């Protein structure tokens, strides 16, 4: 890779295959967002075939491959991880063995931490008692950007929220799928729940304005 | 009474029964450990057995005064360790504490911040044929230790 | 919170404790809850039919936020049924009308 000035890009590397790159595309590039000028470098140690070349020649503009393993000091300075803004890890959900996953992956990462520590790394993780390993690196540091996500917990987070109040676990994963607004003419209940789901969060710094006032009064007044 | 060896090459004790010399997380507290030696190891039933024979006896080598021995304090299975604990028991100033080494509460419980050196021992590094998690465990506990914090 | 991150990696696990004013004042956190439109303070604004009255009302009162509407799946047809399934409408505009078989998502305040 060549860095070009004035532009950021990050890095990915894990499980690459067709329908995972294609979902993650699809919501990473997605036009709700406000402009958007990263590139996308992936990095896998086996030759694509041809559907995903396919795809990559589609997004030609803006994603670009490397053949290499993350475990090789060579490789991880040829897609030039120093000035990389960050670094994220895709796992396999389906499975046979989970554990051997979470192996793999905390190898990943120390291998990262090793040839730089200063990196910001994002991943996934499949059970919790194995994400307690991750506080033992000696550059993990947490306060700053340095996210696990634990599927097992979320999910079972999220069924037990529900249990209080139904209808939550959808509620909530509704906000984090990035949804165009859909219009349907036709009265039939789809037609308010497509108004619904198009929402997403975002976050902000206040205006000046509202140092001095009241949660609940600046709560209203927006 | 007999304090050397038979050949007068080592020193020497009456043999003890294992329950005498283990610990709880709980009973090493009060215990205080300084210069002591810390032995981790990953052992377990059904596994290659390392003699640790070899590895105790030079320490426990005549030409040293009572006074200077080095206390031996073993961290690991205790299935592993009754395998070959008859080996051991003759040897003096030997305690056992069963626990993880991974387990940080462990590794606090016995003075590890006051120490003369930590030995890392690995069990079924050849069982494995994948050499990716090879060496993985202790890789891993070597790295917990380096984040410890001590006041 | 990072004080259960930090004391997590210790232990892995949770140490029976005793209760201290200080430590009293954790228990100050909002929590889910659903209400209903049947009875209660807000039963007259059932059939009114306009969500904001109903948000700034509430806020005002009990400092609740409401965001969220879980409807009858045909509340919106002339013809009477018998189905009780619901489904979820996030964040509804300003002036959206209500029937009094709704129930809203809100987030209580502690005790
Ligand atoms: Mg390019």
């Amino acid at each position: 890779y060549s860095a070009v000035s004035g532009r950021k890009h990050i890095v990915v590397c894990g499980h690459i295959t067709l329908e995972s790159v294609s979902n993650f595309l699809k919501d990473f590039l997605h036009k709700d967002r406000d402009d958007v000028n990263v590139e996308i470098v992936f990095l896998h140690n086996i030759s694509p075939n041809l559907e995903l070349e396919a795809l990559f020649k589609r997004h030609f503009t803006q994603v670009e491959f490397y053949q290499g393993s993350v475990l090789n000091p060579h490789d991880l300075a040829r897609v030039k991880i120093e000035s990389a803004d960050a670094c994220l890890i895709l796992a396999n959900k389906y499975c046979a063995d989970p554990d051997a996953e979470d192996a793999s992956n905390i190898m990943r990462v120390i291998s990262i931490k090793n040839y730089h520590p200063k990196i910001r790394i994002i991943t996934q993780m499949l059970q919790y008692h194995n994400k307690a390993h991750l506080l033992n690196i000696p550059s993990w540091n947490w306060k700053e950007g340095d996210d696990a996500i634990c599927l097992a917990e979320l999910k079972l987070g999220f069924i037990a929220q529900s249990c209080l109040a139904q209808g939550l676990s959808t509620m909530l994963a509704n906000l984090f799928s990035m949804r165009s607004f859909i219009k349907i003419e036709e009265d039939t209940w789809q037609k308010y729940y497509l108004e619904g789901v198009s929402n997403e969060m975002y976050t902000e710094y206040l205006s000046s304005a509202f140092v001095g006032l009241s949660f609940p009064t600046v709560c209203e007044l927006c | 009474v007999k304090k050397y060896d038979s050949t007068g090459m080592f020193h020497w004790c009456a043999p003890k029964e294992i329950e005498k010399v283990i610990l709880t997380r709980s009973e090493a507290a009060m215990t205080v450990l300084s210069g002591h030696v810390v032995v981790c190891i990953f052992g377990d039933v059904s596994s290659a057995l390392i003699g640790l024979r070899n590895l105790v006896m030079p320490l426990r080598a005549s030409n040293f005064h009572y006074h200077e021995l080095k206390h031996i304090v073993f961290v690991g299975s205790i299935e592993y360790l009754k395998r070959e604990w008859e080996t051991l028991h003759n040897f003096p100033k030997v305690s056992i504490l069963p626990g993880t080494p991974l387990s940080r509460a462990d590794l606090r419980a016995v003075n590890i911040n006051l120490c003369d050196m930590c030995v890392i021992l690995s069990a079924n590094q050849n069982n494995i044929d994948d050499t990716s998690l090879q060496d993985k465990e202790c890789i891993l506990a070597s790295l917990n230790i380096k984040s410890m914090q001590f006041d | 919170t990072p004080e259960l991150e930090a004391l997590i990696a210790e232990e892995n696990a949770l140490r029976g404790g005793y209760s201290t004013p200080q430590t009293l004042a954790n228990r100050d956190r909002c929590r889910v809850a659903q209400l209903a439109l049947l009875d209660g303070p807000f039963a007259d604004l059932g059939d009114g039919g306009c969500y904001g009255d109903l948000f700034c009302k509430a806020l005002k009162t009990y400092n609740m936020l409401c965001f969220g509407i879980y409807r009858l799946r045909d509340a919106h047809l002339s013809t009477p049924s018998q189905c009780t399934k619901r489904y979820v409408i996030t964040n509804p505009p300003y002036e959206f009308e209500l029937v009094p078989t709704d129930l809203i998502f809100c987030l209580m305040q502690f005790d």
